[PDB]
C-alpha cells in the first residue's frame, strides 16, 4: 500500500528550454513537434 | 518446509534464566561461559529497547564457536525482529561503492511499526441481481451498493456465497473461497524495513523494493525528518535490528573511517564484527595492526576473547550430535571419538560422524563400529595431512 | 526521548558574554583554547561577509572535535545550513571522483524564497466551472489536465463527500528555504555530473535575479569535512582551485593521524596527511591533553546527564580504569553496570559491579597483551 | 518552488551547417530480405517498362 | 546586502596595471610585486590580444605562496568582455565517464570563442485584450504614449496567446520607452563553440548545459566543423577567437596528457594556453622515472619557463596596506609592524588569516583599532605550519 | 591568415632525377631521409603496396612531424590522412582494439562521383486527385513547369506543413526538406506570419551537377550500424558491396595512410594487436614516430627494448635516420620564419639569435622570434634590432636555466 | 585496385601437399619445412574428418619463420575460419570470459535446408478475392505487390548461419544487436540448455546439420592466467572448436603473476598442446622464395644482385630482404630501366637500414 511510503518530493523542479532563433527555421521547427506528438498515445495508460 | 540442518541450525535459542546465568546443558550451546554472558548483557540490551549501536568484536582461536553464538543470539531475539550477517566481500561491487553498502546494511536493520485501523465483516453473500445480503451469527443484514464495489465485484469472478470482505478502502479479500470445489477495530502492527529511501528518490517501486546509488544528498534527511515527526504523534515508533559483520579483517581502511563517524548518528544499529586472526596488516597500506584493525577503529569497539573447548565440552557436544542427526552409536566409540577431535577440528568430526552414518546406513545396521569409523577417519585426510602428504612435489 | 546520540552532553559552546570560556558550562566542560579559537569562527559565519577559508583540527583521537562541531551547528542553529561529510564518502564507481566535492559547495549555500500562489477551491462540474461558496465562475482549461483543490502553478480531485468553503480565487506567501545543489538537480532532472556554464554562469546569475530584488535572500553554510589525512591528491587538487574562489562557504577540516602518507604518491611522507601547498592553506587547531580530574568530572556529567547517579567508588574505579587505558572504555562501562544493577535489584552501581563488568569485557591494550 | 531560468540565447550560425543541396548518400544497404531466387524476376520487371514506356512514346 | 560575490582571497584585485611603454608600477590595480612577472603578464598578454600566431605554452612557476595564482586572476580580471576565459586544473580531466582526452579537448573548444554580428527586429508594447475569436486572426491594437497602432494579426500566432509582449522574428518569447516597433537590432554574440553538441545528438539543450554525454563522434567532428569554421571564415562573416586557457597543477598529471599537449599545439585550431606549476623536482606519474621539473624534456622544449621571485619587507607591508584599504577596520602602527614581522617570517596567506581575526576581535571590542594584545592573542592561539611541527613529538598515531 | 606554430611546409622539393636540393620549402637537412620518404611516397602514390609501416629514427627535436606535414602536402588532398596522437586511444567506454581497427578503417576511403538532380517546388501544387497520383507545379525565377509524383514523396508532404507559399526540395531517394512561407505573403499589411523571409530562388529547372567526393569507409560504418564491429557479418558485408560498387565502375578506392605519434607509449596489448592486424592484406601503411629512446614497454616493467618498440613490433618496419643538424645553418632556418612573419629582420640580430639558437636548441630560439618582434612593434621599431633580443634571453628562461636555479 | 591486392606473407593459393601429405621443393605453399606442413596436412586432415573435439596445436619457432603463412595456408586450403588476435577478447565492456566465449562459439556453422510455400505477385482486386496482372492463371476466390506464406512456388533454401542465434532469442528485435558486439553476460542456462536441446531437435528431425570451425590465436604469449583457468573447462567441454596457438617467445613472465615457465604456460595447459618446432631458411630455400617473390609485382633482378639480396636477408631479417626489391623497384622505375643493378640495391641498403645497424649508432645517449 504505497501510501505512507512517497513522501514529500524535493522542494525545486524545472522544465525543459527550446533555444531561441533570430533566422530561418522552419523545418526541424515542425518535424520536432511531429516527433513530440508522435508519443501522446504511447505513454498512454501506464497504470501509475 | 523440508529444509536441511545446517551446522549452525543444531541450537534452539540462547541459554538465559531470571539472573542471567550461563548454563552448560541448556539449548544445546555447552561452555563458554564469559562470551555468552556478554552476549547476554547484550542481548538484553537490544531486547529492552534502551540503546543501539556499540560495536562488540568477538575474538579467539578458530574453531572455538564464533559464528554459532552469533546464530544462538538471533535465533533468540524474539520474532518481528531484523537480523541480517553480511560479511566483508559481499559489500565489494563494482556497479556500487562500499559507503553506500554500508549505509544500505545500517538502514535495513531498522525496522518501523505502524498501525492501521481497518473493519472486516464476514459472513455468507447472498448476491440478489446488484445488492447483497449478509448472514453472519450476529444479524442478517441486506446492504445496498453504490457505484464501485459494483464495478469491484464484476472486475472479478466473483462467487456467491464466499467470504467477502468490505473493507474502509474497499479492497476484496479471496482467501480459501475455492475449497470446496459490525466488527469496529481490526488493529494491524505492520513491520516495515527502511529501504524506501530511493522510492522517496526514484519513481518505481514494483522492481526497486525487490532488487542502484540512490540520491544521497536530501533523501535520507527528509526521511528522518519525517520519521522524527511520526516518532511524536506516536503514529509510529522505531525498533532496532542486528547486523553481523562476518570477517572484517578482509576489509579496506576507507570503509573503517567511513564507519567510524556512520556510528555516531542516531540512525545506527547493532553491530556484532567477527575477526578470526592476530597480527594482520591492512589491505591497503603498508603498516601492521592487531585483529587487522588499525587503532581509530580499535578505540570505538569492545573485544570479546572465546574459551578454548576443554574435553567434557566437547564430548558433550559429540553427544548433541549424536542425539540431533538420529544416530545411534555405541559406548565404545565415544572415547575414539574425542581422541579423533581433539588432534583435528569440531566440524571434521562432525563430518566423521555423518560419513561413518552413511556407511553405517548403508550396512544398515543400528550401532556404529569402532572398526567402522576407523575405516572411515583412515580413508581421509586432515590439513596437517594435506600438508604432510604431499611431500611428492607434484607442482612448482 | 530518543536515548541513541553518542556525544550527547552539549547545550552549546558554554562561552560568556565577556569573551572568558567558563569551564563547568553547556556540559562540554574543558578544551578552553578551541572555544576561544572557535569563538572568532561562529561571529566569521554569523557576519556573512567573509567566506572561503579553512580551519584544520588536529589532536589525539577522542579529544571532542565531533561535538565541538556539533555545538557550532546548534548555536547556528537550523537557519544555518551544515553538511558533513567524511573522505571516504566522496569515492564511488560509477559517479566520478571530483563530483562530490564541486556539489559539496552548492549543497552548503541555502537561499530563502518567498513566492506568492494561488488556489482554486473550487468543488464539481474543456471547461471546469469551479463551485464555491460564494459563486461559480469558468475557467478556459488546458488540454494536458484531463484526468476538491487542483494545483495551480504553471489538479487533486475530491476533497469532500455529500451527494469546503472559501473565495474561488486566493494568494499565500510561502517561504522555503532551497540550496544551490538542488537547484542544479532540478535543473538536470525535469518534471550526477554538473556541466560548468550552467552550474557556475546562469544558475548564479537566477539568484542574483531572485536577490537583485527583495524576494530571495542569501545565507551561506558550513562545510565539515572529516578524513582529510587519508584523500586522494586530486581531489586535494580541486580543493586547491575550491580554496581560490570567493563564492565558497566556509569549510571546516578535521584531520586524526600525525604522519601519514599521502594516497596517489605513495612514497613520500607528511604530517597529518597533508601536504604543503594545502598545509600552508588552513588555519591550525590544537587540542589539549586530558587531566584525570577533568576525566572524572565528564564521566560524571555524561552519567548523571543519561540516566545513572554512581556513588564514590565506582566513579574512582571508572577514573582509574579511565586513565589506565581508555576513556571510551570508561564510557562503555555505564550501561552494562546498570543492567546488572537493574538484574540484583540494586538501585546504584558498587564498586563490585563494575569490577565484575570490567572481568568480563576485555579492553584494547589488554588484549593487546594476549 | 519551480523557478525559471530565462532562455540562454543562441546564434544563428550553428545548426545551418550540417545540410545541403543533396548528394550525400549512396544505397540502402541496412534494409533485410530475402528474394533467393526472385533476383532475375526483378530483373525482368526493370527491363519490361523500358519496351513499354518506349512503345507508348514511339 | 547579501550578494554572491564576496570578498575572498584573489577577489580583492580589480584587474591589471599596464601602460603603454609596458612599464610597471609599485601598486597598480591591487597587484603589488612581481616585476618581471608583470612585464611576461604583459607581454603574453599583448600577444594575445593581437591574435596572429596560435598553439603557444607560457609556463610560469616559482614558490609556493608569492601570488602566482593572483596575477593570472589579474589577467583574467583585465582581459576585456566578450572574449572566452577558460580556467581549468590538473584533476578536472579525470573522470570515470568520459577520457581525459576528450575533456582535454572539451576544454580546447571552450577555450576558442566566435564573435558573431547579427541584425534582427523586436517588436515591443502593451496589449489590451483583443482578438475575438475563432469566427481567426481577429485584431490587435498597441498603445503607446506618442502614437498608437491599429492593425489585424496573424495566422499561426494564436498558439503563444494562449503586459509587454516581445516577439522576436521568430515564433515567439514572452515605464516603457517609445520609438517604433520594428527596431532593428545588431547583436554581436559569442560563441563558445556549442556549433558541434547541436548537432552532434538531438535535445541540445541538455547536453549543452549539463553534462552526459559521451566521446563526440570521430571523423564528424575535427574535420568537417573545421571545414565549415573555414567556409565562415573570410567571407565578410564571424571570425574566430581564440581565447585564454589557465591550466593548474601540471606536475601531478599523467605522461599522456603531455604526450597529448606535445601535438595538440601543433595543430591549426590551437588557443594561446599558459599553465601553473608549484613544485620542483616531483616523479612523474605513471612511470616510476625522475624528472625534474615535474615536466619531462619533450614538454618543456615546447614551452618558456618564467620564474618568479619571493617577497620583500617593502612589498609586504604594501599589501597589508591595500587590503587593509580593501576591508573595513583599520590597525594601530605597532600593529602593523607586528603584522609586518610576521608576515616575514611567516606566509603572507597566514596573515591574511591573521587579519581577519583580528577585525573580528575589534568587532568584538566594538571599535574602529586593532590592538597590539588583540593581535597577540590571536596570534597565541592560532597555531601554524611551522609552529606545529614541534608540537608532533608525542607520537600520537602513525 | 592566422599562421600557425609551424606554416614552412608547402612541399618537399622532389625533382624528376631523384636528386635532393639543398634548401627547398624550408626544410633544410637531411638529404638521405629525404631520398628515403621520397621513396615512400612514391609507394604511396602507386597504389600498389598496402600493409607498410615507417620508424623515423631520431633524437628528441630534429622535426620529423614537419616531415610528415611534407609528405601528406604532396600528396594533398586527394589521399586522405588523419594523424592519430598516442593519447587519443586510452578511451574509457570503446576498447582499445576497437579505436585502432576504426583508424585502420579512417585511413581506407573511396571516390565514386556521381550526380543528383534538384526539384526546388513550385509554391501551391497541392493536387491529391486520384493515393498514387500527385500533380506539383514548380514557379521559379525562370519560370513554370509541372510533374507528376508517386504517392509518397506525397506523404512526405502532408507531414510537414504545406501552405500557401512554402518550398519543398526533393531529393533522388524521397528526402524531402521543406520550408514555409515564400515568393509573398504580404496580403492585407498585417502582422506575423511568423516564417522565414526569403528572396526569388534565382535558377532553373533541370540542372546535371556533378560532384567528386571521398567517402571514409568509418562514416558508412557509422551510418549502417545505427539505423564495436562483428568481424564475421558486417565488414564482410561491407567489403562485398565495395566490390560490387568497384566491379560495376561507380566508386574509385584510394590507399589509406597514417600517422601515429608517441607509439611507444601504448600498452602491449596494442602491440599485439598493432603487429597482427598490420599483416592482413588489407592493411594501409602508418607512419609510426618513436620520441624517446630505451625504456620500459607499459606492461612489462622487466623487458628491456630499444626505442620502446618490442622486438616482434620493430621488425617488418622500415627505419629512416633522421640525425641532428650544423649550427651554422640556423640563421638561415630562422630566415624562413622571417619570410613566413612578413617583417624583416636585421644582420646582427640574426647572429645573436642564431648564438642563442645553438646555445641550448634551436626551438628556444623559434619561440624567442616572436616577442622579439613583438617588442619591436611596442617600441615601434620597423625592424628587430640585438637589444630586443638580448633582453628577450634574459627575461625568459629555458628549462636548462630553470633547473640551474 | 581492389582492396587486397598484397600484404603480408599471403600470396600463395591453398596448402601444397600430394596423396603421401609429403611437400615438394618447387611446388605451391613456402619451400622447406616438411615436418611442419606434414604436421599441418595431418591436422587439417583431422578437421575435414571432424571425428573427436578439443585439439589444441601449438606452433613455435625463430622469429621469422613465417606462422602467418602457414596460418593462411591453412585457412585458404580448408568451413567458418576465424583468426583472432591476443588482444581482441580483453574488451571493457565485455568481460574476459564472455568475449573468448563469443570467439569460441562464432567458428560454429550450422546449414539448414528450408522449404517454403510462396504466392507472390501484382494486385488486381481488393475489397478479398485474389488474381494477379498474371502471365498464367486467373480464378478469384490496384498496382501493389502482396507476397502470401502459407504464383504457388515451393521454394528450397539452403541457410548457413552461425550460432548468432543465441543473439536473436535473447534480443527483442534482430536489427540492432545482428550489427555490433552485443550485451553484457547473458543467462548461460539459455546459452546452454536450450541451443542443445533444440538442435538436438533439430538434428533428430532432420533439418538442420552443424560443422565445425578454425580458429587461429596468434601471439599467446602474453595472455592473463584467467583465460589459462578457462582453458581448463574450454578444451574440456561438450564440444568446441579446433585452437591453432601460435607462440612467439621462448621464456617470459606471465602478467600479474611471478613465474618461470616455457611458452608462458601453465602445467595445465602444457599437456594440451600438440607442439611443433620450426626450423630457420637454409641458402638455397631463401633464394628459392626469393625467385617466388619476385614474381609478385612482375618485378625481374640481375644475375649478381640475387646473392647480395640472400647475402643481406642472412644476417638481417628475412622480411627486410622482402621489403628491399619493393624499395629499390621504385628506385629503377625513375632510373628508367629494365633490369636492377648492384650499386641500386647497395643504394637502397644504404638508405634504409634494420635493427643490427641502429644498434651501433645508438651509442649517443643525450
Amino acid at each position: 500500500f504505497v501510501m505512507p511510503p512517497v513522501e514529500a518530493p524535493p522542494p525545486s523542479l524545472h522544465a525543459c528550454h527550446p533555444p531561441p532563433w533570430l533566422a530561418p527555421r522552419q523545418a526541424a521547427f515542425q518535424e520536432q513537434l511531429a516527433s513530440e506528438l508522435w508519443p501522446r498515445a504511447r505513454p498512454l495508460h501506464r497504470i501509475v | 518446509r523440508i529444509e536441511r540442518i545446517g551446522a549452525h541450525s543444531h541450537i534452539r535459542g540462547l541459554g538465559l534464566d531470571d539472573a542471567l546465568e550461563p548454563r552448560q546443558a541448556s539449548q544445546g550451546m555447552v561452555g563458554q561461559l564469559a562470551a555468552r554472558r556478554a552476549a547476554g548483557v547484550v542481548l538484553e540490551m537490544i531486547r529492552e529497547g534502551k540503546i543501539a549501536g556499540r560495536a562488540v568484536l568477538i575474538a579467539g582461536q578458530p574453531g572455538t564457536g564464533k559464528t554459532a553464538i552469533a546464530m544462538g543470539m538471533a535465533q533468540a531475539l524474539g520474532p518481528d525482529t531484523p537480523f541480517t550477517a553480511i560479511a566483508g566481500s559481499e559489500i565489494f561491487s563494482l556497479e556500487m561503492s562500499k559507503t553506500e553498502a554500508l549505509t544500505q546494511a545500517f538502514r535495513r536493520s531498522i525496522g518501523v511499526r505502524i498501525k492501521e485501523e481497518t473493519e472486516i465483516i464476514e459472513g455468507e453473500v447472498v448476491e440478489i441481481q446488484g445488492k447483497l445480503t449478509l448472514k453472519t451469527t450476529e444479524m442478517e443484514t441486506i446492504y445496498d451498493l453504490g457505484t464501485k464495489m459494483i464495478e469491484s465485484l464484476t472486475k472479478d469472478k466473483v462467487q456467491a456465497g464466499d467470504v467477502i470482505t468490505i473493507d474502509k478502502a474497499t479492497g476484496k479479500i479471496s482467501k480459501l473461497g475455492r475449497s470446496f470445489t459490525l466488527q469496529k477495530r481490526k488493529e494491524v502492527v505492520h513491520t516495515v524495513s527502511l529501504h524506501e529511501i530511493d522510492v522517496i528518490n526514484s519513481r518505481t517501486q514494483g522492481f526497486l523494493a525487490l532488487f542502484t546509488g540512490e540520491i544521497k544528498s536530501e533523501v535520507r534527511e527528509q526521511i528522518n525528518a519525517k520519521v522524527a515527526e511520526w516518532r511524536e504523534e506516536g503514529k509510529a515508533e522505531i525498533i532496532p535490528g542486528v547486523l553481523f559483520i562476518d570477517e572484517v579483517h578482509m576489509l579496506d581502511i576507507e570503509s573503517f573511517s567511513f564507519l567510524n563517524r556512520a556510528l555516531e548518528s542516531d540512525m545506527a544499529p547493532v553491530l556484532i564484527m567477527a575477526t578470526n586472526r592476530g597480527i594482520t596488516r591492512i589491505r591497503g597500506t603498508s603498516y601492521q595492526s592487531p585483529h587487522g584493525i588499525p587503532i581509530d577503529l580499535l578505540d570505538r569497539l569492545l573485544i570479546v576473547s572465546t574459551t578454548p573447548y576443554s574435553e567434557k565440552d566437547t564430548k558433550q557436544i559429540l553427544r548433541i550430535r549424536c542425539e540431533e542427526e538420529d544416530v545411534e552409536m555405541s559406548e565404545d566409540a565415544y572415547t575414539v571419538l574425542t581422541r579423533i577431535g581433539l588432534e583435528t577440528s569440531l566440524r571434521y568430526a562432525i563430518q566423521l560422524i555423518t560419513a561413518a552414518s552413511l556407511v553405517c546406513r548403508k550396512r544398515k545396521g543400528t550401532e556404529v563400529q569402532v572398526d567402522d569409523i576407523k575405516r572411515v577417519y583412515s580413508l581421509f585426510l586432515d590439513e596437517s595431512r594435506s600438508t604432510q602428504y604431499m611431500k611428492e612435489y607434484q607442482d612448482a | 526521548t530518543q536515548r541513541i546520540a553518542s556525544h550527547s552532553h552539549v547545550k552549546g559552546l558554554g562561552l560568556d558574554e565577556s569573551g572568558l570560556a567558563k569551564q563547568a558550562a553547556s556540559g562540554l566542560v574543558g578544551q578552553e583554547n578551541a572555544r576561544e579559537a572557535c569563538g572568532v569562527i561562529v561571529e566569521l559565519i554569523k557576519s556573512k561577509k567573509m567566506a572561503g577559508r579553512a580551519v584544520l583540527l588536529a589532536g589525539p583521537p577522542g579529544t571532542g572535535k565531533t561535538a565541538l562541531a556539533l555545538a557550532i551547528a546548534q548555536e547556528l542553529g537550523s537557519k544555518v545550513p551544515f553538511c558533513p561529510m567524511v573522505g571516504s564518502e566522496v569515492y564511488s564507481t560509477e559517479i566520478k571522483k571530483t563530483e562530490v566535492l564541486m556539489e559539496n559547495f552548492r549543497r552548503a549555500i541555502g537561499l530563502r524564497i518567498k513566492e506568492t500562489k494561488e488556489v482554486y477551491e473550487g468543488e464539481v462540474t474543456v471547461i471546469i466551472g469551479l463551485k464555491t461558496a460564494k459563486g461559480t465562475k469558468q475557467l478556459k482549461l488546458d488540454p494536458s489536465i484531463f484526468e476538491d483543490v487542483i494545483y495551480i502553478e504553471a489538479v487533486k480531485r475530491q476533497g469532500r463527500c455529500d451527494t469546503p468553503k472559501g473565495d474561488v480565487h486566493k494568494k499565500k506567501e510561502i517561504i522555503q528555504d532551497v540550496t544551490l545543489h538542488d537547484l542544479d538537480v532540478a535543473n538536470a532532472r525535469p518534471q550526477k555530473t554538473e556541466i560548468t556554464d550552467k552550474l557556475r554562469g546562469e544558475i548564479n546569475k537566477v539568484v542574483n535575479k531572485y536577490i537583485d530584488q527583495g524576494i530571495a535572500e542569501l545565507v551561506p553554510g558550513v562545510l565539515f569535512v572529516d578524513e582529510v589525512h587519508m584523500l586522494d591528491i586530486e581531489c586535494f587538487t580541486y580543493l586547491h582551485r575550491a580554496l581560490e574562489s570567493s563564492i565558497a562557504p566556509i569549510v571546516i577540516f578535521a584531520s586524526n593521524r600525525g604522519n601519514c602518507v599521502i594516497r596517489g604518491t605513495e612514497d613520500i611522507t607528511s604530517p597529518h596527511g597533508i601536504p604543503l601547498d594545502l598545509l600552508d592553506r588552513v588555519m591550525i587547531i590544537r587540542t589539549m591533553l586530558y587531566t584525570p580530574q577533568e576525566m572524572k568530572q565528564i564521566i560524571k556529567i555524561r552519567a548523571q546527564t543519561e540516566g545513572i547517579n554512581i556513588s564514590e567508588e565506582a566513579l574512582n574505579h571508572l577514573g582509574e580504569i579511565g586513565t589506565k587505558t581508555t576513556l571510551r572504555y570508561s564510557v562503555q562501562l555505564l550501561t552494562p553496570a546498570n543492567l546488572l544493577a537493574k538484574i540484583n535489584g540494586k538501585d546504584s552501581i558498587e564498586k563490585e559491579h563494575v569490577e565484575e563488568i570490567s572481568e568480563l569485557f576485555y579492553d584494547a591494550k589488554s588484549s593487546a597483551k594476549i | 518552488i519551480t523557478p525559471g531560468i530565462c532562455f540562454s540565447t543562441a546564434s544563428l550560425v550553428l545548426r545551418a551547417t550540417d545540410v545541403h543541396p543533396l548528394q550525400r548518400i549512396d544505397m540502402g544497404r541496412f534494409d533485410l530480405i530475402g528474394l533467393e531466387g526472385r533476383v532475375s524476376r526483378y530483373e525482368a520487371d526493370t527491363f519490361l517498362p523500358r519496351h513499354r514506356l518506349s512503345r507508348r512514346v514511339l
